[PDB]
């Protein structure tokens, strides 16, 4: 992985280049959006569990998708989808707090479009939780924040799609 | 840098980054100013730095630049000296990032045993980016070579080592 | 069911069933009239035993349907008692199969986390389940009902314990 | 794996239904085959070894198979064969125990085609051996439960072509 | 051969082979005019060899031979001697080899379960290598004789043990 | 893995045959070159390190890449490549004195140009050091030992290609 940081001098180092004003100014962007990022991550970290619950009520609850013949019937499934949730919203944090998607297509993105065709995991569902989850993370930590970690959750989908 | 170091650690231990770590975070980033300007500084010397330190390294060790030195010629000495600017620009790097990774990554692993494929002696090395760090912390004021000292001394005890 | 069991114990160890595990096996398909006898009994039964039981939960919980109780609303109590009658279902399949397998995987794993998850009290799922065990219990003849007492068990119990 | 009253079982859960009369016929029907598939399994697993070594003599030996440049020749192939034979036979028993071929599905057929094209051990004499194993056997637990076991047999065969 | 044996032990040390392991292998090349000298001539009388191997075989178990026997009737006598003359062959490998992998990869990995598989007493093939050894050693001279006996050895104990 | 003695012995089994005077013949060549092969291994183990730097310094310094965007950029990235040369010198080495290039599909090869494609590892430069390689070889272990190892860097490099 990298974080926004490391993005950057590696684009200088593979040309064997200090870092020019351009650079610079991409470093003081994310340097500046500290506290941004910061107070989000510590929201989301204390409301986890809630933002998952509501997005998941919101999304998928009374649906086809809970009832038999659909991916969330049993309870092993539901946990299962849960989870999953949980995941998205926690890397996601990680991709938001470093300023970069890479630890999303290291750790999240990899195989798993695939893994869920061969489970029958249902994407278009899947990918309306994740929006929701957006939605409701926007609702929480803000309009600034909602619209950084927006662009993380927006990648996972767009990576399962 | 430090922010994808405790992100790391969190996901290792498949949780959210602590209120510790996420103050540790927070004070790197405001940071940030000081270490751009330590960047640039380093960056708009580079031939006065590199200069004052190849004067003082082969002063020191005359015999790398006389016959069956590995310095010897000016193709193998100024290959030298193209060496000493990427270090110093590392240096910069690591500075920029807050830890030792940049440098490392790029400047470290396998050092050792590049420069002995080479035939340049690595206690030569330790001995250049010593007066390295002489002629470029020399520059700073003296709050920015304390910050900056110690990934020029990561670089030295890398190579001393091992 | 018990046939798999064995199966899945003896795929296990490389070999084939032993005699004792094929008399077990033998013991279990001879039951099987009796297993139909009861499913068939409390899916015929399915809404009577529903109500029983759906009126002593909440004469000892009132407050799950009162405001910020979680069956709070027609729509929400409507979906308690739907999942009433599933799971009155998944103990028919138990019956039938022998073991609690069909009930374990269905409705049992992940099951806290689910409720959890939907804001539904576990420890009112135990007090549901149990009085829908009483329910169902007092529709079948004493052996029947001690046939069919253990897979209600194995849902409280499993409910219960962390 | 499932056996026949969980696959009758699943197929009811995954609509939300409880049993019909259709499916309890179904679990009718294998609850009384009890007799027949339990005195099958104890017969077959006594002449485990003399069904396999009876199927060799009929369809594999004295043939270009065991002879240099076939598959069988060298004691470690001929042995290696002979533990084939061994594996479908114990697993046939069990898939007809269970009235169920998904065992076989799950742990016999899984990428089984590959590793034989991959080393080269003959399709078509594997079949022949495993078609010898189902006569052999018919031969011993009679013309009924001689029929399950042939369900079974014919079902790895099929798998593997 | 001796010689895969020590690239198979270099390999696995990540190493090359020793200066111990060179001269081994040196000294096992300059031994090769001996090895094929021996084939030769145990390919070239090996009608000879086992028929005067299963006239003692079978003066010894003529109980292999009568009804009920594995080697009853001759279809299945002419099988042991091919069986027989497969043995010498493996044997000539093993001498050019100089060690006991050609014997041990063709003949030896699973022929218990082979023969188990066929009814032919293991105990009974024992028996009828070892009079194969004295035939084919009659035929050498003293000193290859010493160096063709314990490939026979091998066998004889490979086929008394585990 | 085989040695050329193996080799020539399976080519006999698989036919059910002793070696005939072809055959021989082989055993003959290989036993006669043991000479030949010995020295030149012994040779190339002292001076192994040797020969990888002086190829190195022959085909890849002070060429694009060893510069920033080439792919031997970063010490890591160089020691790895140095690595790889080990790697080849000691197996050719193997394959030489075993006078078969068996160990070279089995333990060098396998996989091998899809794991550089994947990485970004050049087949063009390293090809170019390992024929750097073999002729600094043959300035040491002399005209003949040098057709021998010849064969077998040459054998690695087709392989790559
Ligand atoms: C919930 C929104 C939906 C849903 C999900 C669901 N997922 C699975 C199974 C898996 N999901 C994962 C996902 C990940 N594992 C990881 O390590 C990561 C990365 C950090 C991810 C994103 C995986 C690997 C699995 C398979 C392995 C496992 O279960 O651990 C299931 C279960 C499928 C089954 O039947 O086994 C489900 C149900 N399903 C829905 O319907 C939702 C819309
Ligand atoms: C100067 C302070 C010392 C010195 C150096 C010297 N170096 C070389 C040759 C090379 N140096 C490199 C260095 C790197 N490659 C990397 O990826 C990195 C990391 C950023 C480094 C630092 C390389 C690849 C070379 C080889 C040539 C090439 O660039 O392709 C020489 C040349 C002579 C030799 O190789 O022996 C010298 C003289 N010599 C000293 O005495 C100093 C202590
Ligand atoms: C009734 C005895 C208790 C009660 C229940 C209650 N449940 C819900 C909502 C849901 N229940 C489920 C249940 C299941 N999904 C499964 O796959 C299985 C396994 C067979 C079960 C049992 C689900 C998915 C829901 C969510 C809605 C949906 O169907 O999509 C409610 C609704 C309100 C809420 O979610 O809090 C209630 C009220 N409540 C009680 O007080 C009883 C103890
Ligand atoms: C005998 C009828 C024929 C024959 C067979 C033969 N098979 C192999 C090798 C393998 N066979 C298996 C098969 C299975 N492994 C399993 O775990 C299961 C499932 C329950 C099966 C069905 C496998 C995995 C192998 C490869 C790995 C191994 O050997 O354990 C061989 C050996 C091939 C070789 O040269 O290594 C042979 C000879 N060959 C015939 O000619 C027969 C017609
Ligand atoms: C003769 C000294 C003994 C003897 C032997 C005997 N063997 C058979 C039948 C077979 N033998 C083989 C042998 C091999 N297959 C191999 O790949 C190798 C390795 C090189 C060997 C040695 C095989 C495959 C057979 C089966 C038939 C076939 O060739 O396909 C018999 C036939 C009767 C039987 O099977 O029982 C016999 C009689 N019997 C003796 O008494 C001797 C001690
Ligand atoms: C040097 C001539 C060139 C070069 C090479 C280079 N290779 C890698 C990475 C790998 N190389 C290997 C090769 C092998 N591993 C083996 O076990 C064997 C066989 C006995 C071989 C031949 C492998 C597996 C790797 C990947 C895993 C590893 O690094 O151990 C690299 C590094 C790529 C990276 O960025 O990680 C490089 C640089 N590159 C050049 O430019 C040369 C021309």
């Amino acid at each position: 992985m990298q974080d926004a940081i490391t993005a950057v001098i590696n684009s200088a180092d593979v040309q064997g280049k200090y870092l020019d004003g351009a650079a610079m100014d991409k470093l003081k962007s994310y340097f500046a959006s500290g506290e941004l990022r910061v107070r989000a991550a510590s929201v989301i970290s204390a409301n986890a569990a809630t933002i998952v619950k509501e997005a998941v009520a919101k999304s998928l609850l009374y649906s086809d998708v809970t009832r038999p013949g659909g991916n969330m019937y049993t309870t092993r499934r539901y946990a299962a989808c849960i989870r999953d949730l949980d995941y998205y919203l926690r890397y996601a944090t990680y991709a938001m707090l470093a300023g970069d998607a890479s630890i999303l297509d290291e750790r999240v993105l990899n195989g798993l479009k695939e893994t869920y065709n061969s489970l029958g995991v249902p994407i278009s569902s899947t990918v309306q939780a994740i929006q929701a989850i957006k939605e409701v993370t926007a609702s929480l930590v803000g309009a600034d924040a909602g619209k950084e970690m927006g662009v993380y959750l927006d990648y996972i989908c767009s990576g399962l799609s | 840098s430090v922010v994808s170091q405790v992100i790391l650690q969190a996901d290792d231990q498949l949780r959210y980054p602590t209120s510790g770590e996420l103050k540790g975070i927070q004070a790197f980033l405001t940071t940030g100013a000081q270490r751009i300007r330590i960047a640039e500084t380093l960056a708009e010397n580079e031939k006065k730095i590199v200069d004052q330190a190849q004067k003082q390294l082969f002063k020191k060790h005359p015999e790398y630049r006389a016959p069956g030195g590995n310095a010897y010629g000016q193709r193998q000495y100024n290959q030298c000296l193209r060496d000493y600017g990427w270090y110093l620009r590392l240096v910069t790097y690591g500075v920029l990032a807050g830890n030792k990774e940049p440098i490392e990554t790029t400047g470290l692993i396998g050092v050792k045993e590049m420069y002995n494929s080479l035939n340049v002696p690595v206690p030569g090395m330790v001995d250049a980016v010593t007066v390295l760090k002489d002629a470029a912390l020399g520059l700073l004021s003296a709050e920015d070579a304390n910050e900056t000292a110690p990934y020029f001394d990561y670089i030295i005890q890398f190579m001393s080592h091992h």
